[PDB]
Order: structure tokens, then C-alpha cells, then sequence
């Protein structure tokens, strides 16, 4: 009753048969921003349907050698669809994410992700002094790879970072993970190009192993954002 | 004993004793039983 | 005036003190609160969620390697796997966990952990394996008729993924000391064992060694006492720079 | 659900169980929640009535004790011919310099708390004739307000910058800090950059900028020379604390950043956090009669 | 006697405290109070009345002719005629205001500004402008085309001769802060432009070339925070007559 | 008309609108009244409830905080063969030789206000046998009163003026002086001239003459000279405060007049206040990416 | 706390939030309406 | 464009409905396939894992 | 402020004297209290003890 | 005088004059009378 889910956000819906019921981030909710907690006062455009949908990033190849991936919100979305029109055209953005990790395998494989939302995720650099440049962190739709998943690339742990909000995929159990992000922010709202509030990781704690023949194991991303919000109208940055 | 005229210059708060552990520790969306969880 | 005398102790900084004290910046307004997700209040509230166990604590363990236990399929009965030394004060597998690493910003604790572990196999994988507690007093147990004695769950794989052994306070004093003498009968908690109660039995197709995930929480009944630095953390020189910060 | 707790909780007895269906010391790690079995639910329990007070653990207590911030030495002397800190110095505001506070604050995400100062000051002769009651000037120089260049520049004469005139023989001088982050709270981790070109620094939130402390000795020089240590505590006080985070492991490298490097072997080697056992099968400090 | 200890903070001269203090004329009796117009009580009563922006702040731009803006008639459509940088920490058009010089005092500043601008050009001058404000995050509109897409008035020439443009308060933060990185995500404003909407149109016996002053205030939502020295003031060296106070 | 406001304003959400006859972005300058627009008439606005308190912008903040208004060094030696301030100094009473505290109060017209005085004192050795603790003296010498001629003069007995007796190793001397001025105001300006000839002083009202401050040591001198500096710092406090101005651009030359020179080169030149730009249309910190 | 005889020896007087900014930004005899000015 | 996702379980089929989305209450049996009153779009299938 | 002045034995350590003094843990719990045999509240009751 | 949040900061308790020296005198199961004790 809980490992069937089916998730549907505008004109698009996600069914899967074998979850482990869903993460809510600190057992919140998505919701608008109210007036007694606005800051910017011109009418902001909340365009529904338009942007709260998933959009389905490229897959990757869950193989042997694998450290991890991650993914930075909004950055991986802010080229893409109707959502990404919005940022590129509005000073200000505010939203949350439904999040859907999908990951399927034969009843002869094993392995098991650690899916995690991480709040302001501020990378650091390997053996240097100098902090990460621009292009170490704004990877957009790609994301990145884990340099060090057991440090979690900021010199902290892979072993507490269930701390966070986070479901596993246990190829035993389980080919999906769903977590609900809130907004997760000091301010109100942000500029969407130079911030990013929540990272999503998948780590593969346990290796991908099987003895049948071998297929390509992908794994999926499917985000929606969810009552995005717009203010400061102005021309596409782009 | 405070005679300053910010509220920011008292002592320390003690005295919030309010806690909720299951928003990290349960945070699903349907809660779990005493039963089989899945 | 007021007749006064001062006492012992004026004029001293105890940096643990709690005064009132000259406000800098008159009539400054804070900027109104906003709520945010996640507000903690009570450290023991962190120390609840349950974080891996650096088990496999081996030289050629690497990384990730050293979260997970590796286990087989045997051809004698009743093998010990794996044991969890339960010092948190010691260098041991508790240390890097959220209970670890809070823990050891405090002198006494008190109250029941409980170890999680979640078999990640291959579906066609199945076995039972038992998990024991032994109270101190004598040695780690290292055969399986000697740590059956002590408190202990029979896991049997299945569709629900993980079990929990309980570690229940059991305790002569009201708490225990984060000692450097393990030893000390104020601080030695006693030991977690793992041996096969039947044994893991997979078809050829499936991978032949299959992996536990172990965790560890306290309780609600947990408590902690007697705040210090932590053994953690430390500087021998300034950071880099920080120099530049008065520059 | 919220709920007051000052105490531990108490243990009810327990029987034995035998019901089909019933199975709580089994869970499910891929929910991501944590095992809710509980100790009467493991094993059969008596009755404890628990008194044991949670109060040590007050993220108001954990975090609300005075911690060193900033550490300077500077030579009080005739600098006519000096290259350095001519009687006064300049700090920028920062609380990532000392690791001790640095890994307690880093323990959360964001933080919204009133900062208490207190300055220790002290003073060595110069390689003795006694030690000199000095007049000390702190002041808060805000962003965008011009610093001091010298020590008699006037600057000093703090028309609206707060500062506090304090001596080597008083108690250390004390002020509390309001909360002064321009949004609800401050960004302990920022994902992010500074500015709206490429080239502004990771990992700082501009909204958490405090500004500048200069702080010079009052008095001209004296004949001799003396070296001047300041040293700044601060406490935070009517803390609230959001999204606990996993703690540091590696020595940290800068107080710029995140970057890490690891001790050369464990533990805390980037390979190995804990200190390495012979095996898994061996038990390092097992009791032996 | 009463028991007393000192605290940290006991015998400093702290500049912002509050206290009592001794007086030094007792049974003094201080002239009786009349009444005198304009009194102020709130600073934001000053930055709410409107001042002249400096926006011909150029070389050959003389004294007051800094204070006016010329237009000409173009034969081109579209043309962009000035931009107004928004920056109040940096030196430009909107620093020597009154707006401007109180906001200098502070370090955080919130809420709306408005622009007004006169038309000084004969009864017999014609024409439509179109004023925009850009939200930051890009450069500067270079384009009529471009900056239409911000907020933005178009006006007409006629018999009132000024229009206002609302800088509505868009902002991430509660504040924004006077820094001196002018590219700060924290400081920010964005940019004003003005572009050609028509033409100016004049017959032959006005003159050719017409005149803008433009002003700003603050409105009745703006807000002040964390006092500073104003970097506007300074001095070197003893002024003048200073010493013969001590002669 | 007056009200109270101690938060800004909230802002209510607006509609679309094409109304003839109605156009609130068109204003009036030659009236003198500034424009009513609000911006919920120039834009479509949401509602924003406003919790920004107002309290740092009163003029009572504004104004009271204690700044330089007196710096005097003097020599305590055996001055018998001096030519010199001889163990004591006069300082006539003026608000104006500090040029931070002098632009804040010269926003105003006219000022009533109590003056709270902190006196700080400072030794150093003259060019080291420690620090010695001087007793010093300040008295307050009204207009027509005599002033002290030497260190030793009986004008220093006091039997009406006030003084204060304060030591080095004491906190800094407090006390406060009454509104003093013979109006109801103090003139911060003044368009006219001293007396009824025509050789009076331009620009100072005879009304707000203060009086003297004489400062000596009561120690006899020692053996070896010291230098002594005296700091006095001025808080208004009870204030009221009339006609704002302009204020002061250019820099201050003499602290008798408001006469001006500017900067040889902007800003704060007097051809030109604000630094220049290559062109009304040069945008010059653009954000380019 | 203030225990000199003296009123004019007290802390400094916060608390007046009264305002009325009209009498600089619109001294005009006849108010101006939300509306052609002249 | 809408879409459903589809797991492969138990439930051996999913349903993609194609909603009515026309500008007019009717589209045409055109043989003019590029017709704007009787083109309806397109249906693809990719591969998610 | 208050106006104050320090008495004779301002600053003295007498080992004899009885006040509150600043505690260094703050929140610290102590152990409850459990009953145990032969409490003690007056040392005359030891000294009838033969 | 305690202004301290903790009540171990405060002053000593000279105030407990409860006695019983007969747990140390006569812990003796049948208590003795005026009479052969024996
Ligand atoms: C001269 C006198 C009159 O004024 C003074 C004013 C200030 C000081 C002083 O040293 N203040 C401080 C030292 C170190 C850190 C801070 C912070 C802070 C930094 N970061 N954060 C967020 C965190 F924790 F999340 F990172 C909070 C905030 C305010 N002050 C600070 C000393 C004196
Ligand atoms: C010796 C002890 C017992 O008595 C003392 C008495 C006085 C002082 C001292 O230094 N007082 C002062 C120093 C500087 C200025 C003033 C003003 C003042 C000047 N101008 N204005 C109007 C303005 F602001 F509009 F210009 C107000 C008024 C009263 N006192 C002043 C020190 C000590």
C-alpha cells in the first residue's frame, strides 16, 4: 500500500510499483509565500502548471567504478522549459522541488543509493587553498561527480549525512526514491543564477553486483518544482 | 536583572524546552506503526 | 549611597557566564523572523537520527569501503562474522556517527542505543543471522553458544530490509564516563557480535558476497552531561588566511 | 508532534509477546526514517521512572559559551622607522578563524543569534620597568565606512561609529552585538556566490557581512616598547538554530572555504576516519582475566 | 553592606551607552520651551522630500549645469538619451541628495525610491519619453527594445509638467546594505534609463534644446539600519582658528 | 498631520486601471510639494504586511552618541624656564573643530539639548619610570568669570564654579550640562552679527555662548616631564531639533565660519560634488557576464 | 535608574515616534489629491 | 509535452490519456494531415531507465 | 546609576563567609537522589554514640 | 542574595535541624526500655 505511488504535477505523472513510502524535508510542505513574510511588493507571477512539472534530466550509468552524482537546484533547471523562461526573465524566483530518483535492476542484482537532499551544500576543494571556482559549481541539467563521497567533497561525512533528508534505494526493496523539498532559504526569495539551496546526491554505499549477464543500469532524475514564484520582471539575462 | 532599554542586551534564553525529533527522524509522509513497515 | 564590599570572584571573565550586557548598537531593529524548515532546540534531538557505523574500520577498507560489511556463504556452522566495539570515548566504529560525534562534546551519558543493520543483497539472497549483546564484565564472546546468553535478535531476511537490536541501558551508576580507560567500570559498555544462525544461501546468478549497512541511534530515554571541548578538532597553526583577515 | 520534554523518557515494564503479524524490531532503512522499536518492544523491561534532565543539551546551552574569535599581537612603540601593525590594527569580523567555535557553529545551517564581545587584553615589556595602564579604543567600523589609517588619524573620533574606551587594569571590556544579518538568519553554509559577475568569492553570503574592528592604543608611545595582545570572545545568546548538519571531519585548511585535505594516516585521513583495527573480528581494548 | 561582585564591562566608555549622569549645575532652570516651525523627530521625514540628482556628473559639465539634463530633437527613432546609476554607496548622481546624504549614515537601507522628473523646455516644446527601471541581474539596457521589459513610464509633455517613476522595493533580502562591491547580489539595485518614446518636437522660435531636472526620495516604506560614520566628511589636519580656542 | 510611526509602511495589492481624468504618476515640482505618487498607482503591487521598525532614523538616536569635540596635549614638567601650556590648559567651549560631530548637528537649524561630557586622560613619558596617577582638576568657567592665570592661582578654589576632581586610573569623568542657551534654542546657524556695532563676529549667536573649560593637574610637577592629553567627548540627549538643511559638501576650513574651498579635484570639488563619468550614458560598475 | 534632583541628569528620551513629514513635503495651502495638480 | 512515467510491476499496463486539447469544439477527418483543424500531435516512447 | 561606596573588608577572602557564588556549568543535572543508610545531620549524634 | 539560574550557585543550608542518633545509638530490633536490658 505504501511501495505503490503515483505522483502528478500539470500535464505530466510518474507511477511507480515499488517505493518506500516518500520523504517530506522536515515534514513540510511546498506552499506560496504568505504576505506577512514578503519583501518585494510588485505582483509576483505564479504561472501553476506551466513550471510545477517534472522535467526528466539525463540519465546515468550506475557502473563498478562510480563515486556518485550530484545536482544543484535551481541551477540544474534554470535552462529548462517554461521554468527556465522565468528565471532567465525575473530578479527573484522562489520555489519548492518534488523530487524522483528511479533505479531498476533484476531480482539478481544488488546494491543499494543513498538518495539526499542537501541545504546550502557549499562544495570544497581537494588539497588546495583556493575555493572552488564558478565552473567547479554551476554544472547545470549535467550536474557533477563526487570527488570524495565519504567526505561528501566538504571535508564532513557520508556516515552522518542522513542528518539530511534522504530515502535509499535498495535494489533488494526498492527501484525509487521520492523526497518534497520546501523552500529552504534565509531570505524569502533569490536570485536564481548565483544561489542554489538544495543539492540532491546519490551515493552507492553499497557497489552494483549481480552474476547474470550484464545490462546498463541507469539511473533516472525527475524534479518538479513546486508554487514557483517570480518577481522583478525584467529582460532574459539567458 | 536587566536595565537596558534593547532587549537584545538581556541574558541568555534557557528556557525552551519544545522539542520534535520526528521531523528528522520521521519524516515520511505516512507515519510508521508500532508492523510491518512496508 | 548604598553601602557595599565586593566579593570573590568580581572582575573575573568566566566564560561561562550568563549577564545582561551594554547594548553596541541602540535602537538597532532585527530583521523580522521568518519561519525556515528544520529548527533543532534540543541537541538530543540529532543524536536520535541514525548514522552509519564505520565497521569495517580495516587497513584496506578505503572510503565508502569502511561503511559496509562484506559477508559469504560459509561451510562450517555458527561462524562469527563481525564484532562492534562499543566504546564511543575510543577511536572505534561509534565515533563519526551523529550520537559519536555529540556525544563527545559532553563527559556523561546515559540511556539505550539502538544498531539498525539492513542486509543489501540481491532479492534471491536469504539467510539468519543472530546479534548479541553482551553486558561487561568479561570478554568479547567470539562463539556463538557463549553470546547467545546475552541479549540478542534473530534476523531472518526478508522483505522488510533491516533489524534493530536494542542495547538497553543496563548500567550499576546512573550514567557512564567518556573515559580513555575503555577498561574503567565507570565507561566499558560491552560488546555487539555477529555470528550465522543458518547461513547465507544465494543461486549462482546472484553476486556470492552480499553487504551489511550497520547504524546506530540513541534513544529518547538518552542524556548527556557535563559539557567540554571535543577531541575532535584542533589547530596547531593559523588557518590560511586568516592573516589576511587583519590585512 | 511538539511537545515540552524535560526529562528522559521513563520505561514501562514488558511481557512476553508471541503475536503473528507483529513484528517491531524489524524496519525499513529505505523509507529514510529512523527505527522506531522500541526497548520493551526488544526485550522484557521493569519499570523506571527516569528524572534525568535534558537541559546540558539547550542548543541555547550548547552553543551560548564565550569562545576566542580573534587573536592579535602588535608592538606598542615609537614606529617611525617600522615597515606592520603601527600601534593599532584592523580586523576583519569573522568567526571561522578558531576551529574550536568554528566546528560547533558549522553543526547547523543556519543560525540566528545576538553576539556578546568581551576583550582581553595584555601587555609584555619588550626584551623590565613595570607594565603601563594603557587606554585601549575598540571601534565597529560598519561596512562602507571608512577605516582608520593611523593611529592618530581622525577617524577615531567615532562621531557615529559605536566604540569603547577601555583600560589594561579594568575587568575586559564587554558589548553585545545585536543580530544583524540583513535576512531572519545567518547562512552558516553558503551555496553560492557573492556578486552578479563570475568572478565573487564561494561560499560567503553577502547578507552576513559585520564589517570591521579597529582597535589602537590611546596613548602616545612611550620610550620603551611594549607588545599588545588582543584577544575577542564571542558568545551568542537567544540562539535559534536550523537543519543540523554532519559534522567536520578533516583538519580544515583555510577560513575562506570548505577545502580539506585529511591527516596524513588515520584517524581523520581522507581514506580512513577512524583509527584502523586488525580486523573485523578483533575487539582493540577486550577485557582479559 | 550589600553583596556585590564587578562584571566585565565595568569602567568602560562605551560611546552608545544610555545612563544618568551627575549634573554639574544643580537647581539650574533651563529657558522655557516656545514654539519654533519645522520640527523634525524621524530622519526618514528628511529623505522623503525630494532633491536634485547630479545625473550630468561629466568633465565640461560645470556646477549647476551637472544638475540639468539636455535633450535635442533626433532624427533617429528610439535613441537612448541618459542612465541613472542606482548605486548610493558609490559616488554617483544620487549621493548628493538628501535621500542620499542621511541614507550615507547608515549602513542597511530598505523600501522605494521615486524618481520625478521636470520638463524645462518652452510652452511650445512637444514630445514622449519612456523612463525604466531594471531589477538587477544583467547589464545595464542598451535598447529601447530591451529595456521596455522592466518597469517603466512613458511620459507625455503637457500642461503638468512632471512625471514620477516608482523604484519599487524588489529585493531578496529585507535590506540591502551601502557596500562598496557595487556587484554585490547584497547591494545591487539595478539600473533607470530614458529613452526617446516620439521625438522632442519644437518649432522655430523655441529654442532647439530642452531641459530634464530630475529628483529622488525616498517613500513612506523606506527604512534605515546600523548608524555609521558618514565616509562624506573628513579632516586631515586642525582646522582653522582651533587652536586659538585654547589661546 | 502628525501621527505615530514606529514601523515603514505596508503595501496593498493593486489592480489594472484605465481610468480618465485620473493620473497619479503626473506631478506639479514648481508647487514645492514633493510627488504623491505611490506605488501602488505606478505598478500592479502585491500586499506586503511591513515590520520594519523606524527607531534608528529618531533624531534622538541619531544625534546622541557621545563624539570628539576637545583634543589639548600639554607638557607636566618644572616650567620655569618655559615660554606653553604650564601643567594647565583653556579651552573655549565650541562644538565646531571635529568635523564628524559638526556635519551631524549642522543638519539642523536649531537644537535644545542637554549635553552629557566624558573627560578622558591619557599620559605618556616624555623621550620610562611607569605611569604615574595624576589627580587632575576641570572647572567650568562661566561668561565674566575669571580664568585660572597659572596652576597655582586661588581661581582654581572654586567657591562657586563647578569642578570636577578626577583621577587617570579612575573611568573617564561624566557629567552633564544643562540646555544652557538664554532661547529656547540653540542657533546652529546664525545669520547676523555679535553686537550692536558693526565690527562684531559674523555667524556665531551671542546666545549660545557656553563658557570656558580650564583643565590643570593638581600633582606638583616630578622630576621627569610627562605628557598629559585630555579628550572631551560631547553626547546631546533630551533633543529637539528644527529646519533641516542641506549639508555641508565641501570641506570645512576654520571652525569660525562657513567658509569653503572644495577638493582641487571631485568629488567635493566646488565645480563639481560628484566624481565624474565619460557620459550620461556610461553605466559605470555595468554588471557584464 | 535616575536618583540626581536634576530631570535634565536622565537618560536620553527614545520613545517619540510622532511624525509629520507633510509640513516639509507638502506645504502647499491647497492639498494635492491622488488627480491633475495643476 | 504530457507524459506519464511507467513502472514495470504487477499492474502490467499504464494509460496515457490524450486530453481534448483543440482549439475548436471539433477537429476534421482530413486527409490534409497538416491541417490546423485536424493534426493532433504525436506520441513517443523513450526509454526513462 | 547607583550611587555606591565600598566598605572596610571590601575584596577580603574570609574562608568563613556564606554567598552564592557563579556556577561554571550551566543546565548541569546532578544525579538524582536516592536513599541510603545512616545519614548523618548533627555531629552530636555521633558523639553519643559510645 | 542569588541572582544565579542555577540553584547549586546559592549560599549553604544551615537550616536542617532534624536529628535521629538513635539509628547509630540503638539499631537494636527491640527497643530498649528505662529495666534488665538483658
Ligand atoms: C567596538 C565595539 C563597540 O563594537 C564591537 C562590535 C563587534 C565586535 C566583534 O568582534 N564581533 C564579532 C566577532 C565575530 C563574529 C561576529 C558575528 C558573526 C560572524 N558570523 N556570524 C554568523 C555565523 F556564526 F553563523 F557564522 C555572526 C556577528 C557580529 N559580531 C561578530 C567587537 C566590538
Ligand atoms: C568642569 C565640569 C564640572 O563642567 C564642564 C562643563 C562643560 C564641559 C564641556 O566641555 N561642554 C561642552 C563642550 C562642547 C559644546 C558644548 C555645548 C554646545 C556648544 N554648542 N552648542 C550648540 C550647538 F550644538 F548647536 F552648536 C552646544 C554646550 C554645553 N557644553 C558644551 C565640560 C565640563
Amino acid at each position: 500500500s505504501d511501495r505503490v505511488l503515483q505522483l502528478k504535477l500539470g500535464n505530466s505523472a510518474i507511477v511507480t510499483q515499488e517505493a518506500a513510502n516518500y520523504c517530506c524535508a522536515y515534514g513540510e510542505w511546498p506552499n506560496y509565500l504568505p504576505d506577512h513574510e514578503a519583501v518585494a511588493i510588485d505582483k509576483p507571477t505564479q504561472p501553476e502548471t506551466a513550471t510545477d512539472r517534472f522535467y526528466t534530466l539525463k540519465s546515468v550509468k550506475w557502473e563498478t567504478g562510480s563515486t556518485g552524482w550530484w545536482w544543484k537546484l535551481p541551477d540544474a533547471l534554470n535552462n529548462i522549459g517554461m521554468f527556465g523562461q522565468n528565471v532567465q526573465h525575473h530578479y527573484l524566483y522562489r520555489s519548492g522541488f518534488l523530487i524522483h530518483v528511479q533505479c531498476n535492476a533484476t531480482k539478481f542484482h544488488q546494491g543499494a543509493l543513498l538518495v539526499v537532499a542537501i541545504p546550502e551544500h557549499q562544495r570544497g576543494a581537494h588539497n588546495t587553498n583556493t575555493s572552488p571556482g564558478f565552473d567547479d559549481i554551476m554544472k547545470g541539467e549535467e550536474g557533477g561527480t563526487f570527488n570524495h563521497p565519504y567526505v561528501l567533497d566538504d571535508g564532513t561525512s557520508l556516515a552522518c549525512a542522513t542528518i539530511f533528508p534522504h530515502q535509499w534505494i535498495n535494489l533488494r526493496t526498492n527501484n525509487s526514491a521520492t523526497i518534497v523539498l520546501p523552500w529552504m532559504n534565509a531570505a524569502p526569495m533569490d536570485f536564481p543564477l548565483r544561489h542554489n539551496q538544495w543539492t540532491l546526491a546519490i551515493i552507492p554505499v553499497v557497489p552494483l553486483g549481480t552474476r547474470t549477464t550484464s545490462s546498463m543500469v541507469p539511473i533516472t532524475v525527475s524534479i518538479a518544482p513546486m508554487c514557483c514564484e517570480f518577481n522583478g520582471l525584467r529582460h532574459a539575462i539567458t | 536583572i536587566n536595565f537596558y532599554k534593547d532587549s537584545y542586551a538581556a541574558s541568555a534564553s534557557k528556557q525552551d524546552f519544545s522539542q520534535d525529533p520526528s521531523k528528522f527522524t520521521e519524516p515520511v509522509v505516512e507515519g510508521l506503526k508500532a508492523a510491518p513497515v512496508l | 549611597g548604598v553601602p557595599t564590599y565586593l566579593l570573590p570572584g568580581s572582575g573575573q571573565f568566566l566564560t561561562t557566564d550568563d549577564h545582561s550586557s551594554a547594548p553596541a548598537l541602540p535602537c538597532f531593529n532585527p530583521t523580522p523572523e521568518m519561519h525556515i524548515p528544520g529548527q533543532v532546540r534540543n541537541m538530543l534531538e540529532v543524536v536520535q537520527v541514525e548514522s552509519m557505523m564505520e565497521i569495517n574500520n580495516t587497513e584496506s577498507a578505503v572510503g565508502m569501503e569502511r561503511l559496509k560489511v562484506d559477508i559469504s556463504a560459509l561451510t562450517d556452522v555458527d561462524q562469527l562474522l563481525f564484532n562492534i566495539p562499543l566504546d564511543i570515548q575510543l577511536d572505534g566504529p561509534l565515533r563519526n556517527t551523529l550520537v559519536g560525534n555529540i556525544s563527545r562534546y559532553y563527559t556523561h551519558w546515559s540511556g539505550s542505543l539502538e544498531m539498525t543493520f539492513m542486509f543489501c543483497g540481491s532479492f534471491m539472497a536469504a539467510g539468519k543471522l543472530i546479534l548479541c549483546y553482551t553486558p561487561p564484565g568479561g570478554s568479547c564472546p567470539t562463539t556463538r553458544e557463549t553470546a547467545m546468553l546475552g541479549t540478542h535478535i534473530v534476523w531472518d531476511f526478508g522483505l522488510q530490509s533491516s533489524v534493530t537490536l536494542i542495547i538497553p541501558w543496563i548500567s550499576g551508576s546512573h550514567y557512564r564516563m567518556f573515559n580513555n580507560d575503555a577498561k574503567s567500570t565507570n565507561a566499558n559498555v560491552g560488546y555487539v557480535t555477529c555470528f550465522m544462525q543458518t547461513n547465507l544461501i544465494v543461486p549462482s546468478e546472484s553476486s556470492d558476497t552480499c553487504s551489511l549497512i550497520g547504524f546506530i541511534a540513541a534513544k529518547d530515554d538518552f542524556s548527556l552531561r557535563l559539557m567540554r571541548d571535543s577531541p575532535d578538532i584542533g589547530q596547531l597553526d593559523h588557518l590560511h588566511a586568516a592573516e589576511a583577515a587583519y590585512q | 508532534i511538539e511537545s515540552i520534554i524535560k526529562t528522559a523518557t521513563d520505561t514501562v515494564k514488558s511481557e512476553i509477546n508471541a503475536e503473528l503479524g507483529v513484528v517491531p524490531s524489524l524496519n525499513a532503512v529505505e523509507t529514510g526514517a529512523t527505527s522506531n522499536t522500541e526497548p520493551e518492544e526488544a526485550i522484557q523491561t521493569r519499570t523506571v521512572i527516569n528524572q534525568h534532565g535534558v537541559s546540558e543539551t539547550l542548543v541555547e546551552n550548547f552553543l551560548s559559551r564565550a569562545a576566542l574569535v580573534s587573536k592579535r599581537s602588535f608592538e606598542y612603540k615609537d614606529h617611525t622607522s617600522s615597515t606592520a601593525d603601527k600601534n593599532f590594527f584592523k580586523w576583519t569580523i569573522n568567526t571561522r578563524s578558531f576551529v574550536q567555535l568554528r566546528r560547533k557553529l558549522e553543526l547547523f545551517t543556519y543560525l540566528r543569534f545576538d553576539a556578546e564581545i568581551t576583550i582581553l587584553t595584555t601587555v609584555a615589556v619588550n626584551g623590565y620597568v613595570g607594565l603601563p595602564d594603557l587606554t585601549l579604543q575598540a571601534m565597529f567600523v560598519p561596512t562602507g565606512a571608512l577605516t582608520p589609517e593611523k593611529q592618530d588619524s581622525f577617524h577615531w573620533q567615532s562621531g557615529s561609529n559605536a566604540s569603547v574606551f577601555f583600560k589594561i587594569s579594568d575587568p575586559p571590556a564587554r558589548i553585545t552585538i545585536p543580530f544583524m544579518c540583513i535576512n531572519s538568519a545567518y547562512s552558516v553554509f553558503y551555496d553560492g556566490f557573492a556578486g552578479f559577475e563570475k568572478n565573487g568569492l564561494y561560499g560567503i553570503n553577502p547578507a552576513d557581512t559585520i564589517g570591521n574592528l579597529c582597535v589602537r592604543i590611546v596613548n602616545e608611545h612611550q620610550p620603551v616598547g611594549f607588545t599588545v595582545t588582543v584577544r575577542v570572545y564571542m558568545k551568542p545568546k537567544h540562539i535559534k538554530a536550523w537543519a543540523p548538519r554532519p559534522p567536520r571531519t578533516l583538519p580544515y585548511m583555510s577560513i575562506a572555504n570548505a577545502n580539506y585535505k585529511g591527516k596524513e594516516r588515520a584517524p581523520n585521513a581522507l581514506s580512513a576516519i577512524i583509527g584502523n583495527r586488525d580486523s573485523v573480528k578483533t575487539m582493540p581494548h577486550n577485557i582479559v582475566n
